[PDB]
Formats: C-alpha cells, structure tokens, sequence
C-alpha cells in the first residue's frame, strides 16, 4: 500500500485506518513508527510504500517527497495550472531541476541525468511550470 | 420601494436561511464508515465511532 503523509504527523485515521485497518495496525503506533524513522517536518509529504507479508510482517520504504511539493514551496502554488499550456502559475530554474535531481536521483527513474530530466520535465509540463 | 423591498426580501432570505445545514453531520460519518469499511453489514442502523 502506498501512503502519502507528512514526516512529523501521526494518527490521521481516515487515510490509513481503512488502508491498514483491514490489515489491523495501530494507527498512531505505525504513524509514530513513521515519525520516529522520518523524524522530520510535519506539513511535509513523504510517499511511503508498505509491504505486508501474509503473516502480517509489515515493512516499508519511505521515499523522497513529490516535485509537486518542492515546487509548490518554490513557486507558491496550491493548485497547479488551472489550464496548463494556457496558464502557467509557477516558475522554476534549470538550477532547480538540478537541485531536485541531486535531491532525488536515488528515486529518479532514468539512468542518465538528461533522461532523468526528460522525465522530470514531463512532470513539470504535467503540472504546468515554466523555467528560469 | 426597491430599496426597502429588496432589503425586506433579503433579510427574508437570511431568515429562511439560518435553519438547515444537515451536511457535515453524516458527512464525517460517511468518512468514518469508509474508514471502518470492514465491520459493516448493510443491515444495521447504528455505528461505533471515533
């Protein structure tokens, strides 16, 4: 199961209390496991994949935050472009592309820096942002 | 007229307005059942809630 939670928050029941209440875990127990491991900013957003074995042997990998989050913090948007290719509501740098690479080249999913950038910019145009 | 007229009709709007909300009650509980979507029967009235 994929979760998407801030590094400092815990016990948001309605997100995962379903998602692993059929799995049946301590809501605050596992969310404070999460905060203990990612003892970092609340209000942040970590994607985190939980893998559960048949006997309920749960583990998980926390991962780098979304570029959506990083560039909401950069440009100052809440929603993306209401109409990308018609409205550009946010702007970043090539330097920001490299910052986000160096941030997330572990999580990035093309072996080259330039193909990593191709995918990153596929996402940048997904969310409708221009470059500086 | 039009002044007092619509002043009256619009305080009247507000008067009629204040009564009913009837939304977030049962909204939050629909969220609760979505959360506790594994202890339910189709054939109950009551719930148990946090």
């Amino acid at each position: 199961v994929k979760l998407q939670i801030p590094a400092g928050k815990a016990n948001p029941a309605p997100p995962v209390g379903p998602a692993l209440g059929q799995a049946g875990v301590n809501i605050m127990g596992f969310c404070k496991e999460f905060n203990a491991r990612t003892a970092d900013q609340a209000g942040l957003i970590i994607p985190v994949e939980i893998s559960v074995y048949e006997d309920r042997s749960f583990t998980f990998i926390t991962k780098t935050p979304p570029a959506a989050v990083l560039l909401k913090k950069a440009a100052g948007i809440e929603s993306g472009s209401g109409e990308p290719n018609r409205n550009k509501v946010a702007t970043v740098k090539r330097d920001k592309v490299r910052e986000i690479a160096e941030t997330k080249m572990p999580d990035l999913n093309a072996a080259d820096v330039e193909a990593a950038m191709r995918m990153v910019e596929g996402t940048a145009r997904s969310m409708g942002i221009v470059i500086e | 007229n039009e002044r007092k007229k619509n002043a009256n009709k619009i305080k009247k709007l507000e008067k009629t307005l204040e009564y009913s909300e009837n939304a977030k009650e049962f909204q939050l509980y629909g969220e609760l059942l979505t959360a506790n979507l594994y202890m339910l029967k189709k054939g109950d009235k009551q719930a148990e809630v946090i």
